């Protein structure tokens, strides 16, 4: 249910060259700082492009994040905000009420003796986002379910004779305090959210918190330069349902050259690593940017930005550890 | 007429000392515990930053100490004083579950609700003893229940949300049987990090030898036995319990402390300096949650003195309490360094004679340890040259010891000053 | 009936005469100790403790709604085959209300579905109410039993919740549990916590913690062998002891001012002893030691039939309690050496490593004249450096 006026508004908004930074700022206005994390969340929200080959195998187009860091960095608020901006979403907190279900279950209603086949939260969030908090506290059964869903994207139910396989194609955004290793390997971008003691940053953060507490009465005050949540929802839905981009030949050449150089340098350093999986992750990030700008081809600048994001998140996480 | 009496009490500026003395009259010492309990009882004003966030007005307190250090007495007093109080425990023996849960009725095969301790204490004071021992379900649900103050359930179509907004005042025992000052607070307590992080005021009750307090406590216990047969440390009037209850009820009905008067610059500077010390030393860093706790304690003080506006004195008191707790939670060397660095804020509204008493206690400890090291046994009377005390007072820029000698606290601790010999003599 | 004179009216004239004779006995303590446990040889302190437990203390209740303990508990730890179970056996023989177990104990709520009533079968603790509950093999109890015992010792109640039936049952009794040290050999080097496998609160609630050692004394071995052979080959009768015990329990002595001051002085002395680092104590003292001392003084006053506590009773109780606690040069001088280092660090900025050590030699030598002591000080400094060099740790 979108009027032509809203479609015209979306076209005008996407036509701007600064749409990427605007979307980055629009995410979580209350939380101060962490621009790179906001950009990564934007990339996750817009998502990659799904493909199908003649053999019948389908390459997935989802992007998965993971936020590790010290407590008190407002991960939960960010996850809740993300859950309210995707067209489809769900919030499950680890080990709390078994983190919702996360597993398709077959219970038996005792009075009626019938068998009911509720799907897990992942099934309910097909084609959307699944925000998980306290990832390390997950129950073992839900850990198995997560391991299965992130690999094959098909949740299977085999209990009490009933044997079916459901479908779950969701982008997983999880946050944990500290370090299962296989699942951490499945994730595309791993952000280690550290802390800084810049006096200006600390003073600004303290002032912002104090001002929020002071203006609790003045909560009606608005923000400028951002996008309303409903507008963001509609824009995300429209971009997802209209434009699926692809790489260009020059971008492919640049990415291949960068990958070859990176692998040669990594091998030389080990003599004193990046694998194809991370190359595909970079491809999906580039496609997500291209889809965000409503274009049928991703240029070289998208590849450069994806490389920068990957270097900031995954390479830095590997180096720090 | 009762309202006029409450207003007249509000007229007296020095009422905080009165009410602090009133808290737990049977309990001797532990003035930090009494201050924290009074702040918790008076409560802070809650706010709602829209639907996105909610600011709770509770002031939780955690009491980790040593065996035989009067921990349960405080809980009993708070139960007897504060209305809508629920006493529980975590060890077991028909202990009430902390958090509610939906367990299907076994006989009738119907999904049912079983309320927890938190739900039964809504808009009241919840009390827990032996908080270290808990069920795994409770251990995992306490964090979220204290965070959101509401328990939400969804099982087979039963979507019920229970409101649990209560002030938690817990107690526990440390790992190993004694509190080791060399280790941090988290290592001493067998509790996960988030659970400790949820509590605002952390209080440590260590066990040390104080012969004067030992004798006074022995007198108190023996006299209690005699009374049941078949002393103002603050030195200020003690409010009646009933009038105190009326004042507390007034402070929760006809007052709303506003935060218009604030100095964000000093708060920001304090936050930056404390974070500098914490990050440089490598200890536990101060987060925004400590700032929120400070704000809540400031509003609690503003309600405590029945002011619609937060005077900067209340802000300084809140900063003092927060710094004291946070510093005491560190390691011994880290705590010493942080006390050395931050001394102006920690000294707000502190008696000079009190600091002189601390110096005297230090000197007496030195002499006692020397006597036990050399003579093996001790001596009935202790004499130390006054010149060391004068020098240390000059270090803290203090003088006029004669006024301190004339103080009643000097006499109560059995101190005598010999002007001829320049010696301070203490008898046991 | 609770009035002593009322039961005396129930009692016959000869019974009252015997009771008066027992009350006027000067050596009533020794006679009761000998008669209560005739077969066992030696270990008089444990016999005295058990007798004081049998007499008990005066209960009180505060105006605040709380209740004060009026019972004392004794736990015996000793080497195998040291006749520790014999104590429990004789206590059960003497006491008609004693309930012997071997580590069910609390209650059994069996619902009579025929009448739809939750009839509860009393456990060991319930049957031993207002008396003595002897629990052998105290260290073999399961975690549930340990929790139940701690709850009984802390709140003198028994809480049960079976089939959705929550109930609280009162239980006021004294425990005479006995257990063996871990491994069967008591290491005097280790403290009571290491020797005995028990949870900390349960260990803390106990009083009069007596410890038994074989000691392999040849004379005692000869006496034991002769006693065994004679077995193969009492001043007051048990009935008289029971009558006198009931008469004494009907009394209720109260503390006096002089006894109060003496109690305060003795508590100060005991706390100073514990705080002293001359010999490490097997268990740190608290206010619970003072409460136990008060209970023991009340028990002594009951036994001597006096209606008020007197300083002699406090003297006896303090002697017994002091003998109950077992205490487990280089460190002595090292403490004052650290004191001097710390004081000089605060007072004076200069702080050298080895030159200050040479100065501390004479500093500690200010009252002694021995060069061998000086080389020993150098060796101690070397060992300390092997461990630490005035590190930021406390004490
Ligand atoms: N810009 C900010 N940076 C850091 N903390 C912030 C910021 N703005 C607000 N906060 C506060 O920081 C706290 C962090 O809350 P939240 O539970 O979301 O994070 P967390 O402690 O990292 O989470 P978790 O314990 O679940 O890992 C909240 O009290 C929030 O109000
Ligand atoms: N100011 C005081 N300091 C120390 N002890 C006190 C003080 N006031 C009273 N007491 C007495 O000290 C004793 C300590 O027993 P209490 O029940 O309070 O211990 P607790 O702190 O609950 O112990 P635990 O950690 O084992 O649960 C009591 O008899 C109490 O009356
Ligand atoms: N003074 C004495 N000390 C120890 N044993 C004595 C003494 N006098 C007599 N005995 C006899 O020596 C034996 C002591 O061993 P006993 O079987 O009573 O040990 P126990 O306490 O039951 O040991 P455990 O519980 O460790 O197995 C008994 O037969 C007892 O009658």
């Amino acid at each position: 249910a979108i009027t032509p006026q809203e479609e015209e508004e979306f076209r005008r908004l996407a036509a701007k060259p600064d749409i990427y930074e605007t979307v980055a700022k629009s995410i979580a206005p209350s939380i101060y700082g962490s621009s790179d994390i906001k950009k990564a969340i934007a990339c996750l929200l817009f998502g990659g492009s799904r493909k199908r080959l003649p053999d019948g195998l389908t390459r997935r187009g989802d992007v998965n994040l993971l936020m590790l860091g010290d407590p008190g960095t407002a991960k939960s608020q960010l996850l809740k905000f993300v859950e309210r901006c995707s067209p489809i979403g769900v919030y499950t907190s680890g080990k709390g009420s078994s983190a919702a279900g996360l597993t398709a279950s077959v219970m038996r209603d005792p009075v009626s003796r019938n068998f009911i086949m509720e799907g897990g939260a992942m099934v309910l969030a097909d084609g959307g986002v699944v925000c998980i908090d306290e990832f390390d506290k997950m129950r073992e059964d839900d850990r198995v379910a997560i391991h299965e869903a992130m690999e094959q994207q098909t949740i299977s139910i085999a209990k009490a004779g009933i044997t079916t396989t459901l479908n779950s194609r969701c982008s997983v955004l999880a946050a944990a305090n500290s370090v299962m290793p296989t699942i951490l390997s499945r994730f595309d971008m791993i952000f280690i959210v550290k802390d800084e003691h810049n006096e200006q940053r600390d003073m600004t953060l303290a002032k912002h918190v104090m001002n929020v507490h002071l203006s609790a009465r003045t909560q009606s005050s608005s923000v400028e330069g951002e996008v309303d949540l409903n507008t963001l929802k509609k824009y995300i839905a429209y971009c997802r349902a209209k434009c699926g981009p692809r790489l260009s030949a020059e971008a492919a050449e640049k990415l291949k050259n960068r990958y070859i150089l990176m692998r040669s340098g990594a091998r030389e350093h080990e003599r004193e690593p990046i694998t194809v999986r991370q190359l595909e992750a970079i491809v999906r990030i580039s496609e997500s940017l291209g889809k965000m700008k409503l274009q049928p081809f991703a240029t070289e600048t998208d590849v450069e930005e994806a490389l920068r994001l990957f270097q900031v998140s995954t390479l830095d996480a590997a180096m720090s550890g | 007429e009762d309202v006029k009496a409450i207003v007249a009490l509000s007229k007296d500026e020095r009422i905080g000392e009165r009410i602090f003395a009133s808290i737990a009259p049977s309990i001797y010492g532990h003035e930090d515990i009494k201050r924290g309990l009074a702040l918790a009882l008076f409560g802070g004003e809650a706010k709602n930053p829209g639907g996105k966030h909610k600011v709770r007005g509770d002031i939780n307190v955690l009491l980790c100490g040593d065996p035989g250090t009067a921990k349960s007495q405080f809980l009993k007093y708070v139960e007897k004083v504060a209305s809508r109080a629920v006493f529980t425990t975590g060890q077991g023996a028909s202990a009430v579950g902390l958090t509610a849960y939906v367990q299907r009725h076994p006989v009738t095969k119907e999904w049912t609700l079983e309320a927890g301790a938190l739900v039964l204490a809504d808009r009241g004071v919840c009390l827990i003893d032996e908080f270290d021992k808990m069920n795994d379900q409770d251990r995992t649900s306490i964090h979220e229940a204290m965070e959101q103050q509401s328990i939400s359930i969804s099982k087979a179509g039963i979507v019920t949300s229970l409101q649990a907004r209560c002030t938690v005042i817990a107690a526990s025992n440390p790992i190993g049987g004694r509190y080791d000052p060399s280790l941090t607070f988290s290592e001493n307590v067998d509790l996960t990090e988030p659970i400790v992080s949820r509590f605002d005021i952390l209080c440590v009750v260590r066990d040390t030898v104080d012969p004067v307090q030992d004798e006074m406590l022995a007198r108190f216990v023996v006299s209690s036995h005699i009374k049941h047969h078949p002393p103002n440390t603050f030195g200020v009037e003690a409010l009646p319990q009933e009038v105190l209850k009326k004042y507390i009820m007034y402070a929760k009905e006809k007052i709303r402390p506003k935060l218009n008067q604030m100095d964000q610059d000093k708060v920001a500077k304090m936050y930056s300096d404390l974070r500098k010390e914490s990050m440089a030393t490598g200890s536990i860093p101060i987060t925004v949650r400590h700032i929120e706790s400070m704000i809540r304690m400031a509003e609690a003080h503003a309600r405590m003195h029945l002011r619609d506006y937060v005077v900067e004195d209340d802000v300084n008191m809140a900063i003092r309490v927060m710094l004291e707790s946070f510093i005491d939670t560190q390691k011994f060397s880290v705590m010493r360094s942080m006390r050395k660095t931050f001394a102006r804020y920690l000294a707000f509204r502190r008696d000079n004679n009190e600091l002189l008493l601390f110096v005297l206690k230090q000197l007496i400890a030195e002499q006692v340890t020397y006597q036990r090291n050399r003579y093996g046994a001790q001596q009935d009377t202790i004499e130390v040259p006054e010149k060391d005390l004068v020098d240390k007072a000059r270090q803290i820029n203090i003088h006029n010891l004669s006024a301190f000698y004339d103080s009643d606290l000097f006499k109560m601790n059995k101190f005598t000053h010999d002007v001829k010999k320049k010696l301070i003599i203490q008898q046991f | 009936d609770q009035t002593a004179e009322s039961i005396k009216n129930q009692m016959t004239v000869q019974e009252w005469e015997k009771v008066f004779e027992m009350s006027q006995d000067k050596n009533l303590y020794h006679n009761l100790c000998t008669s209560l446990f005739p077969t066992i040889h030696g270990n008089d302190e444990i016999k005295r403790g058990v007798l004081l437990m049998l007499f008990g203390g005066v209960p009180k209740t505060t105006m605040e709604g709380t209740s004060l303990r009026g019972d004392i508990n004794v736990c015996i730890v000793g080497d195998p085959s040291t006749s520790k179970s014999q104590f429990l056996k004789h206590v059960e023989e003497f006491s008609p209300r004693a309930v012997y177990t071997s580590g069910g104990l609390t209650a059994a709520v069996v619902k009579d579905e025929e009448s739809h009533e939750f009839v509860i079968e009393a456990g060991a603790l319930m049957l031993a109410d207002n008396g003595v509950c002897c629990i052998d093999e105290f260290d073999k109890m399961d975690l549930k039993d340990q929790v139940a015992i701690h709850e009984a010792m802390e709140q003198q109640t028994i809480s049960i919740t079976k089939a959705g039936v929550k109930a609280t049952l009162n239980a006021r009794t004294s425990i005479l549990a006995a257990a063996n040290p871990v491994g069967g050999r008591y290491e005097r080097s280790k403290s009571l916590k290491h020797n005995v496998n028990l949870s900390a609160p349960i260990m803390s609630r106990f009083d009069l913690f007596f410890i038994l050692v074989d000691e392999c004394n040849e004379v005692t071995d000869y006496a034991i062998a002769r006693r065994i052979v004679d077995l193969h080959a009492r001043v007051y009768s048990i009935e008289d002891i029971q009558r006198y015990l009931l008469f004494a329990r009907q009394f209720q002595p109260k503390i006096t001012k002089e006894a109060e001051e003496f109690i305060v002085e003795q508590y100060r002395r005991l706390r100073q002893r514990d705080g002293s680092g001359v010999a490490k104590s097997s268990w740190r003292i608290t206010v619970r030691q003072l409460e136990s001392l008060i209970r023991l003084s009340e028990s002594m006053a009951r036994m001597h039939c006096s209606d008020e506590v007197q300083p002699k009773h406090v003297k006896e109780a303090f002697r017994l309690l002091s003998k109950s606690i077992i205490r487990v040069k280089q460190i002595s001088n090292l403490l004052v050496l650290y004191m001097q280092k710390m004081e000089e660090t605060e007072e004076e900025c200069h702080l050298t490593t080895t030159d200050l050590v040479n100065w501390y030699l004479k500093e500690m030598e200010a009252e002694i004249e021995t060069e061998t002591e000086l080389i020993l000080k150098k060796r101690l400094i070397e060992k300390v450096i092997h461990r630490l060099i005035y590190y930021d740790h406390i004490l």
